[PDB]
RNA sequence: GCCGCGAUC
DNA sequence: ATGAATGTGCAACAGCATGATCGCGGCAACGTGCAAAAGTCGTGCCAGC
């Protein structure tokens, strides 16, 4: 993890959360299964803004 | 980052506290040896001083030697206790502990269905302690929380029978210690039984790769309408068979199931009953449970046959076949619409497995659930009835 | 002004500033005089840098 | 005779077939010699306490005319014995008291002394002594010190496998292991260059070190290689002849020997040139300059022209130089052997790559290297390379060490100086130069004659030896300013230092640890424990796979099957039954010494290097009835290997079959037949098994389970007992035969038995008589059995008539069915005795009194308790009923006018005291046992306490009675004897007390000697009795001294009864284990022909599989033993003749075949062939031992014996349809054992109970209502099945959702079943975490 | 070996995690070749094994040219290949995920039939975990 | 808040 | 024939090595004197019985 963070930390970057490990550290529903149809209403919003 | 308390009002400083404190305690002397003018040898020394501690602050192990505490052990830096092992394993990232979960030794149940595990009523009550209370209060049996919880812990019949009515049809998932693939945690729905174990059901040791030998597992409780039907569509033993791996039907009969219906598919040359004809496979049975015929003889039994050429319908063939006593009996648990030549062998553990897997194939999911809870019991039976032991 | 404070950090034990001058729900969001202590549900000590 | 008293009671039919030569050993010798070795006084200073003293004593201070002279040492009385010691709660400890005096020398006159003050002694440190088990009570623990299996200080020659470098080079390296101090390393590199690793740094020549030893350049070639002299005269340049050294080269010209033509050149390379050129006599001959070039000049020849020269060593030779030394006239010059055939260019390469050519450059680097810190002037560098190595207190070898490194380099001298000298680091260069040259070979790291072992001796002494480091430098200050007034424990004597080390060992050590205490046998092999771990040892991770495998010299030393399975296999090991130490810490084995081709009875005792030289035979080989093998040929074990040697060859004997395994595998009969890994599990399953209700001895055994009852302390032994006099289930006391006995006084024996006590697996420990009265006792004897034991016999199992069958998949995997007749006969109940304490201890506020008067607790809760606070002694308690009644004071000085009228309306306190109650625990039921209230000094004294001390006071003057009643009465018989003698008033002088006054004078020399003499002994013995009498009341009642904020402490102990129930695990001895699946009546079990059901029935498809016929062999063998007990029990229910009942016993213990059982009944009386009979009728005991025992012949003669199926199988019908089952079942009795793992201590259930403040989440384990953790790989699997919800809310709600877990648990006791999620605090602390560093994290919206 | 098994189980979950069926079918043409596996004389691996449960990137040719067998974009199963095991095929091309095309995800149909159940494979589940622990479920019986 | 030690699968 | 740039090879340093349970012990880092204020103690006060 020092080596991640560092060459995360300087480039300044984001998680957006696509896969499944981000979204279980978080907490919410998983992009996969019966959380798949949540995430899919949730792309359509924001792009529509 | 709270001190450890200890025996008396006196705080022992942690590990974190300690890294923290010699850091100020640097930094004061040196803000200090700043306005005094002091000779530059002295403020540099100072200086390095001050920056080796925040170093070994922010990362212990580094830059030279490991700074420690009481004990010849590192100081565990902000680096080392990101969470866990220097990342994220033990206290986030799928290393959560949970409630509403308990843990007891397994053995087995040989009169429980596919889809049932036996729990004890004492780990029942304790698991399903909130929704007891809402099952008192909603009947008015306990106005208040604080009688339902006073009668809870008294265990009166009513709790039990109330506790058994929550139970009713609420899957619980079972899991043990080393979850290697998919399959390692399946959901149950739970019978009480008076008693102090886990019963599991047979079949699912070869999934589980679990013997009764001290073996324990886990129970979690899906707690939630989403959770449940989860538990019941997704996780249920009935439901997942089929290994994700090969294909091959992992939930198949072994030890006495298999040798009981070796056993029992077995010809002899010389027995009770040789060239004999019967009407069927009822008559089969009615012969060797009188003691007239040994389940290894041979004899012509006329058996009828179901296909399934003809568009989602079937078609009923009879015939005159030469089989044996067993065999026949046998033949009275599988469904329509399987031929009869996938019980005229021996069924030395592959033939059966591709028994469930034609069954499964050609017929569905329900069918070859039952006929594998069918072949369970029977194999049980008949492995106790042979008597096979081992000797010198 | 330790490592464990209570001018900053927040308080110690729940509704109650240091000293006891204003140790209630009455006060929300106040500064004792003799004490910098913010009234809070102490829960703050895990947010307070 | 040949028969004890406790034998005839019942004989094992021992199966034998081999004659025992030696007895097992005391089998737990090792410890109880180590601790005697190492506390005994010796005269000289070869080991103890004394050659500690010896090597820190005397001391003087710096230049100062004052020494520290001592003499001798002494070890005090223990205050406490092992039992009280073991309840009170402390330390079983001795003070430690030396005799040292005080010296003070002239500092006018030079060795001469002005004071000398010969002070007494003075108190210093506690050295807790060992129990006659081998266990070391502290703090009120058994706390057990395992040996340790370490590395041999000595030197070690290694090849490092050959694949550093990838090259295929071999590098071997050599290494200086010392006792204590620095190391030193030699190492090989793919260059060839000589590397020094001096206590690992970085690498570096040897070459400086070689010069730091003041050995010059031109010395060091000279030393390490063979110098030749090329002599160059008149041009001719000729050459001198050593025909051994050439071997391989190529003759560049022609040779010529004497003028005449020898080897042409490039001629024949045979050996045939070369001996025909040694065999002719030649001198010196020419040879061709080009040969020469390639040459390197040692020597440095000086010019006598000139002081210039050619000192440059190392260094090849030009062309002009030649002319430059033929004019300086330099005749002859010295060339080393430049030769590589076997030898190889070194030593020379390292001089080349370094140039320090001096002592003093070599110490300033090799000080620099060593210490990058400040540069020396020449006496820091100097002062540092002494300490390193050559010193005598900071560097140390080992004795052992030194024989090892004398041996390793084949020195004939085995003592010497535990110090390095100059030559011994050549020696060691010389050798790793031979060896990589191709002569020797290197050693094996895992042989057993490289691994010492140390045990808890040794391991005290160096403990004692740091303390008394830390103590003497201490000392050393207080002369330097010490005045004559100035006494010894005036001058920091110090004893916390020493005291402190060693208590620090004591009870914080990697190996002491809690000893197992289930069963005797768990203790016996835990004392004898090989553990390589330790402080000097290696870690687990650290420990290869070389390791941890069976090295062909584990044969008689190390077992071979007990071993921990996980994590700690090939680590943990267990001493075989006949092994022990060598004089230095080597294990040996016994063997019989075999002269021509009788073997001979006498036994040595060979270590593991030199059973490496002989030849030694099979255990398992036939002799003769004079002594010779049976074949030509025999089995033998040479080198590590095995093969078939001649009759003439075979050098030494095995001693016995039992010698290559351990205690714990030696009690599993037919071991053979079992596979060597379910060995292993069965041999640890053993050590786990609780000792029940009743003993019951192994119907079938290995005849070894006398040995491990008698020798493990549980039992009790009468030491010189005779006949015993009153047997109690509490006491024996034995009046010892007259035969021998102590002159005067006269005296009995009296044994104390422990009755029912906490172990520390929390099971009970019980003794129970065995004679009943009057019954002769000889010396060795066991009167009282302990847990797990039967008549001295251990037996921690019970025998369970056991059929394998498949029954209706209630016996599936490894699962059990369990009769229910097994449960009604109280079989597998045991008694576990749980321990909770409270303690009375003074506050801030006031004193924290106990009493039954609780404030604010109903007169439902103060029915169990006494007017003291505490709850009758045999109260049954479950739940969470109150146990002590104990109050904290609260603080409160401002009466407000509300406190004045609740203190008005309510009592004097006002229930302002807290209740800070001990409650029994959850899940804890049971009677409760025993109270131990303790008492400050000062406190006024708990109203029961005065009944304890009156119960011991009773029990003291009952106890010390009954010698007092015996030499009164034998006084009483002289005075009789001697009034007899004159004046005989016959029946009228025993009437009247005091001998009737004395018989008045009766003749003058009876009154003046007789009978004044038995007036001053009869006054003297009453003040003998009266002063013990007083001293022992006075010290058993006395106030203790508690800890200071200590004042008062209560203990209480419960007793549950465990009955047997489906989760509890059941396991055998032969690897098989599981757990119960259910508990079937009795009418459900088959049941044969008789109609005796079964009560254990097993699964048959778990045998096949794991190669378990050990099962099937015993089950036959039991159902043997017991049809020959059913015999003799129909047969004493006719109650026939003792004749027939004599000759059946007779003829069914004589049955084998040339069984080494030479028992008759014909030396029997008739009383005790009655008591055999009713002994055995439960079943014939049998033993077979573990390597050579009953074969399958003899098994079905047994049966036959009986009237039994010789198959060993029978007809079984089914309880519940009574029908017969086709196949006959093999029926047969097996000891099954229950472990330690029962499911009434592994069953949990948490819904909400206690988070931690970190995290906020649920705590984990039992007895603290933890929650089981969901891993990585399980949601892992949740992930595979697509199962999100369940994910989130196991991930969010469950876990560390703050608002979330009370949100949800309102929503549940609504009934909503609404999910409203949330934030996990586990990522706000990660987030808080990471902002602590210079990083920056934040939410995006 | 345990412990050295369990690692590699971990690396591969990590990398396999962000892996879910998110899309029906890509339409690519890309296949690839799927022969029985022979090592030197003997059968070892017949090609209904290997190409059960997939499905068919081009048109099976039987021998005689120009008949055509099952259609293109067709799941291979029970029926179809017992039909298909009937002729003397011998190399089948078939659509895999190494050649799904889509992004972030892998076609419903490039991924052929789970093995878990007897249809297609649903939108949404996560086969890169199932296939991770597939791997790494055996290594542990591993002779090494 | 751990560290050692032992044990189970 | 010789110098410089480049590619190759070797040595030192960093990360990492299964999961879940149960049971016993042992266990760290002042001072200073005066203002300035505040608290306290011996003492005298009025109000209730
Ligand atoms: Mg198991
Ligand atoms: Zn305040
Ligand atoms: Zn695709």
């Amino acid at each position: 993890t020092t080596r991640v963070l560092t060459e995360a930390a300087v480039a300044g970057k984001r998680d957006e959360l696509r896969g499944l490990k981000e979204n279980v550290i978080v907490g919410r529903l998983i992009p996969a299964g019966t959380g798949y149809a949540y995430h899919q209403d949730r792309m359509r919003r924001r792009a529509a803004g | 980052r709270p001190l450890v308390p200890l025996d008396g009002g006196r705080f022992a400083t942690s590990d974190l506290n300690d890294l923290y404190r010699r850091v100020i305690n640097r930094n004061n002397r040196l803000k200090r040896l700043l306005d005094l003018a002091a000779p530059d040898i002295i403020v540099r020394n100072e200086k390095r001083m001050l920056q080796e501690a925040v170093d070994a602050l922010l990362d212990n192990g580094r830059r030279g030697r490991a700074i420690t505490g009481s004990n010849k052990r590192p100081l565990k830096s902000l680096a080392d206790m990101i969470k866990g092992k220097q990342g994220r394993f033990r206290q986030n990232l799928l290393g959560k502990r949970v409630d509403y979960s308990g843990r007891s030794v397994i053995t087995v149940g040989p009169y429980l269905r596919l889809h049932q595990c036996g729990l004890p009523k004492k780990m029942a009550l304790e698991l399903f302690k909130p929704f007891i209370y809402g099952k008192l209060e909603l009947r008015g049996l306990a106005t208040t929380i604080k009688a339902a919880k006073k009668m809870v812990e008294r265990e009166e019949a009513v709790v039990w029978d109330i506790l058994d009515e929550v139970i009713r049809e609420h899957p619980v998932l079972l899991n043990r210690a080393p979850t290697l693939h998919r399959l390692g945690i399946q959901a149950f729905e739970p019978v009480l039984i008076e008693g102090k174990a886990i019963q599991l059901h047979p079949l699912v040791c070869a999934a589980y790769n679990a013997d009764f030998d001290g073996d324990q597992m886990a129970v979690h409780v899906p707690l939630t309408l989403e959770a449940q039907l989860e538990a019941r569509a997704l996780m249920m033993s009935t439901n997942n068979i089929l290994s994700p791996a090969n294909g091959e039907p992992i939930i198949v009969p072994s030890q006495d199931v298999v040798l009981g219906l070796y056993y029992m598919t077995r010809d002899c040359v010389n027995a009770k009953g040789e060239g004999m004809v019967l009407t069927g496979p009822k008559e089969a049975e009615r012969l060797y449970r009188s003691g007239l015929a040994s389940l290894h003889a041979r004899v012509k039994v006329r058996i009828t046959e179901y296909e399934k050429d003809a568009n989602g319908e079937l078609v009923a063939k009879t015939s005159l076949k030469d089989t044996t006593v067993g065999r026949a009996i046998l033949w009275m648990i599988v469904p329509k619409g399987l031929p009869y030549s996938i019980v005229n062998q021996a069924l030395g553990k592959k033939a059966i497995s591709k028994m469930l897997n034609t069954c499964y194939r050609i017929l569905g999911l329900k069918p070859t659930v039952i006929f594998a809870d069918q072949i369970m019991y029977t194999g049980f039976a008949y492995a106790a009835r042979s008597g096979a032991s081992v000797g010198i | 002004d330790g490592l464990f404070c209570a001018r900053i950090f927040g308080p110690v034990k729940d509704y109650e500033c240091l000293c006891g001058k204003y140790k209630r729900l009455k006060h929300r969001g106040v500064i004792c005089e003799k004490c910098g202590v913010e009234v809070t549900q102490t829960k703050v000590r895990r947010e307070r840098m | 005779m040949v028969y004890s008293y406790t034998e005839k009671k019942r004989i094992r039919k021992d199966f034998g077939k081999r004659p025992q030569v030696l007895d097992v050993p005391y089998l737990l010798s090792i410890q109880l010699d180590s601790f005697q070795k190492f506390i005994e006084q010796d005269p000289e200073g070869q080991y103890g306490l004394e050659a500690a003293f010896r090597s820190v004593f005397p001391i003087q201070s710096y230049s100062g005319n004052s020494e520290l002279q001592y003499v001798s040492y002494r070890l005090g009385e223990p205050v406490f014995d092992v039992q009280e010691c073991q309840i009170r709660g402390v330390t079983y400890s001795a003070p430690l008291r030396v005799k040292l005096r005080l010296v003070i020398y002239e500092r006018e006159a030079p060795e001469g002394t002005v004071k000398d003050i010969k002070e007494q002694e003075v108190y210093m440190g506690e050295i807790p002594l060992m129990t006659d088990n081998g266990t070391f009570v502290i703090n009120g623990t058994e706390r057990v010190i395992v040996s340790q299996l370490h590395r041999s200080p000595g030197v070690f020659f290694d090849s490092d496998k050959g694949k550093t470098h990838s090259s295929g080079k071999v590098l071997y390296n050599a290494r200086i292991i010392p006792y204590r101090g620095s190391w030193l390393d030699f190492e090989f590199d793919p260059k060839d260059n000589l590397f020094v690793r001096i206590d690992r740094r970085r690498k570096l020549p040897a070459t400086i070190i070689l010069r730091a030893l003041n050995y010059t350049t031109e010395q060091i070639l000279d030393l390490f290689f063979e110098k030749v002299i090329f002599e160059i005269r008149d041009n001719k340049l000729q050459m001198e002849l050593v025909p051994e050294r050439l071997r391989g080269e190529t003759a560049s010209f022609d040779i010529e020997a004497n003028g005449k033509v020898y080897v042409e050149k490039g001629r024949r390379i045979t050996a045939r040139h070369i001996r025909q050129l040694e065999k002719d006599d030649v001198k010196l001959i020419e040879v061709p300059v080009e040969y020469i070039a390639g040459k390197v000049v040692a020597k440095d020849y000086i010019d006598e022209s000139t002081g210039e020269l050619i000192c440059a060593a190392n260094m090849e030779l030009s062309l002009d130089l030649l002319a430059k030394l033929s004019q300086s006239g330099h005749k002859r010059i010295e060339t080393l052997f430049t030769n590589d055939l076997d030898h190889g260019p070194y030593i020379s390469e390292t001089l080349r790559v370094d140039p320090t050519n001096d002592r003093l450059s070599a110490l300033v680097e090799i000080y620099r290297m060593m210490r990058p810190g400040e540069p020396p002037t020449r006496e820091a560098a100097e002062s540092l390379f002494e300490n390193l190595f050559f010193s005598e207190d900071r560097y140390d070898l080992s004795a052992v060490g030194r024989m090892k490194f004398n041996r390793s380099l084949l020195r004939e001298e085995i003592e010497g100086s535990g110090i390095l000298s100059k030559d011994d680091i050549i020696d060691v260069m010389k050798k790793l130069i031979d060896i990589r040259n191709g002569k020797g070979e290197v050693d094996d790291i895992d042989h057993l004659g490289n691994r010492r072992i140390r045990s808890v001796g040794e391991m005290a002494e160096n403990q004692f030896r740091v303390g008394l480091v830390r103590v003497e430098r201490a000392v050393k200050e207080r002369l330097s300013l010490g005045d004559l007034d100035t006494l010894m424990p005036q001058d920091m004597i110090n004893a916390k230092p020493i005291s402190a080390a060693v208590k620090e060992f004591f009870g914080s050590s990697q190996l002491s640890q809690f000893m197992d205490q289930n069963n005797p046998l768990s203790e016996i092999t835990h004392k004898r424990r090989i553990s390589a771990l330790g402080p000097g040892g290696l870690t687990r991770e650290r420990a290869g796979f070389e390791v941890r495998d069976v090295h062909p010299t584990h044969y008689g030393r190390v077992c071979p099957i007990e071993t921990p399975e996980g994590p700690n296999i090939g680590l943990i090991n267990s001493l075989s039954v006949y092994a022990q130490t060598n004089e230095y810490g080597f294990l040996e084995t016994p063997y019989r010494k075999v002269t021509d081709g009788v073997v001979t009875d006498e036994i040595h005792y060979l270590s593991a290097i030199e059973e490496g030289n002989y030849v030694i035979a099979q255990a398992n080989s036939n002799l003769d009835e004079e002594g010779h093998f049976v074949e030509d040929l025999v089995t033998c074990r040479s080198k590590g290997e095995s093969s078939l040697f001649s009759r003439d060859q075979v050098d030494y004997m095995d001693v016995s079959t039992q010698q290559v395994v351990s205690v714990g595998a030696s009690l599993i009969p037919f071991l053979e037949h079992d596979d060597a890994n379910r060995a292993l599990m069965g041999a640890n399953m053993q050590r786990q098994a609780v000792p029940t209700l009743r003993a019951d001895k192994p119907l079938v055994g290995t005849g070894m389970e006398r040995a491990v009852a008698v020798d493990s302390g549980v039992t009790a032994v009468a030491k010189r007992g005779g006949v015993v006099q009153y047997v109690d289930a509490s006491r024996i006391v034995i009046k010892v035969n007259e035969d021998e006995m102590y002159p005067g006084e006269a005296g009995i024996d009296i044994y104390n038995l422990t009755k029912y006590t906490r172990s520390n697996q929390n099971t009970c420990i019980n003794q129970m008589p065995c004679v009943s009265l009057g019954e002769p006792v000889e010396r060795g004897d066991v009167l009282a059995d302990g847990p797990s034991t039967d008549l001295g016999e251990l037996a921690l199992g019970q025998n369970m008539r056991v059929a394998f069958m498949p029954w209706n998949g209630y016996n599936f995997e490894d699962s059990i069915l369990v009769s229910e007749r097994v449960v009604q006969e109280d079989r597998f109940t045991t008694i576990h005795i749980q321990e909770l304490a409270c303690v009375s201890r003074d506050t801030k506020l006031g004193p924290e009194e106990i009493t039954a008067d609780i404030p604010n607790v109903g007169e439902a809760a103060l029915s169990k308790l006494d007017e003291s606070g505490i709850v009758y002694i045999g109260a049954e308690v479950t739940g969470g009923d109150i146990l002590v009644g104990k109050v904290t004071p609260k603080g409160e000085t401002q009466l407000t006018p509300e406190e004045k009228l609740l203190r008005a309306i309510f009592g004097e306190k006002a229930s302002d005291v807290k209740d800070s109650s001990l409650r029994v625990p959850n899940g804890v039921s049971g009677t409760v046992i025993d109270v131990q209230v303790f008492t400050r000094d000062g406190v006024e004294k708990d109203k029961r306490a005065l009944e304890i001390e009156e119960m011991q006071l009773k029990q003291a003057k009952k106890d010390l009675s009954e010698e007092l009643q015996i030499l009164e009465a034998g006084l009483f018989s002289r005075i009789r004897a001697v009034l007899v003698a004159g004046g005989v008033e016959a029946e009228k002088l025993d009437k009247l007390p005091r001998d009737r006054w004395l018989e008045l004078g009766l003749t003058d020399e009876e009154k003046q000697n007789q009978l004044e003499q038995l007036a001053e002994q009869y006054d003297e013995l009453k003040h003998e009795f009266e002063k013990k009498l007083e001293a022992k009341r006075r010290k058993i009642t006395q106030g203790d001294d508690l800890a200071p904020g200590v004042l008062k402490i209560v203990k209480v102990y419960l007793a549950v009864k465990r009955r047997i129930q489906p989760g509890d695990k059941m396991a055998g001895r032969h690897g098989n284990k599981g757990v119960i699946s259910k508990i079937n009546p009795i009418e459900d079990m088959p049941y044969d022909e008789n109609g005796t059901p079964v009560d254990i029935v097993l699964n048959p498809l778990g045998v096949p599989s794991r190669m378990n016929i050990g099962q099937i062999l015993e089950t036959h063998l039991g159902m043997a033993a017991k049809g020959i007990g059913d015999k003799i029990n129909a047969m004493l229910k006719q109650q026939q003749e003792v004749a027939k009942l004599r000759e059946f016993i007779q003829r069914a213990y004589d049955l084998g075949a040339d069984v080494r059982q030479k028992v008759d009944l014909s030396t029997f009386s008739d009383e005790e062939v009655m008591r055999l009979a009713e002994n055995l009728r439960k079943g014939m005991p049998i033993a077979t031992p573990v390597f050579d025992g009953a074969k399958e012949a003899e098994i079905k003669e047994l049966l036959k014996l009986g009237d039994l199926p010789t198959s060993g199988q029978i007809r079984l019908y089914d309880g519940r349809t009574g029908e017969q089952f086709e196949r006959p079942v093999t029926v047969g009795y097996m000891y099954m054992l229950k472990l330690n793992h029962l499911v009434d201590d592994k069953m949990h259930a948490r819904s909400t109970g206690s988070y931690s403040l970190v995290t906020q989440q649920p705590l984990g384990g039992k007895a603290q209502f933890g929650g089981q953790r969901f891993g990585e790989m399980e949601v892992w699997a949740l992930e595979a099945y697509g199962a999100a919800y369940t994910l989130q809310e196991m991930l969010t709600v469950k876990s560390d959702d703050v608002n979330g877990r009370t949100k949800m648990y309102k929503n549940i006791v609504d009934g909503n079943h609404q999910m409203e999620p949330g934030m996990p605090e586990s990522f706000n602390v990660l987030l808080k975490e990471i902002r602590s560093l210079g990083i920056n994290i934040e939410l995006e919206d | 070996k345990t412990a050295n098994s369990g690692y590699l189980t971990r690396r591969l979950v990590d990398v396999a995690q962000d892996l879910v069926v998110t899309e029906d079918d890509c339409g690519t043409h890309e296949g690839i070749m799927m022969t029985p596996v022979i090592e030197g004389g003997d059968v070892k691996e017949p090609l209904r094994d290997r190409v059960l449960g997939r499905v068919t990137a081009e048109d099976v040719l039987k021998p005689g040219t120009a008949d055509i067998l099952v259609p293109r974009n067709t799941l291979l199963h029970e029926q179809w290949c017992d039909l298909l095991e009937e002729n003397s095929v011998d190399a089948v091309k078939v659509r895999s995920v190494v050649s799904c095309d889509t992004d972030f995800g892998v076609c419903a149909h490039c991924y052929g039939r789970d093995l878990a159940r007897g249809h297609i494979i649903n939108k949404g589940e996560a086969i890169g975990v199932i296939a991770a622990q597939s791997i790494g479920e055996p290594g542990t019986q591993l002779t090494m």
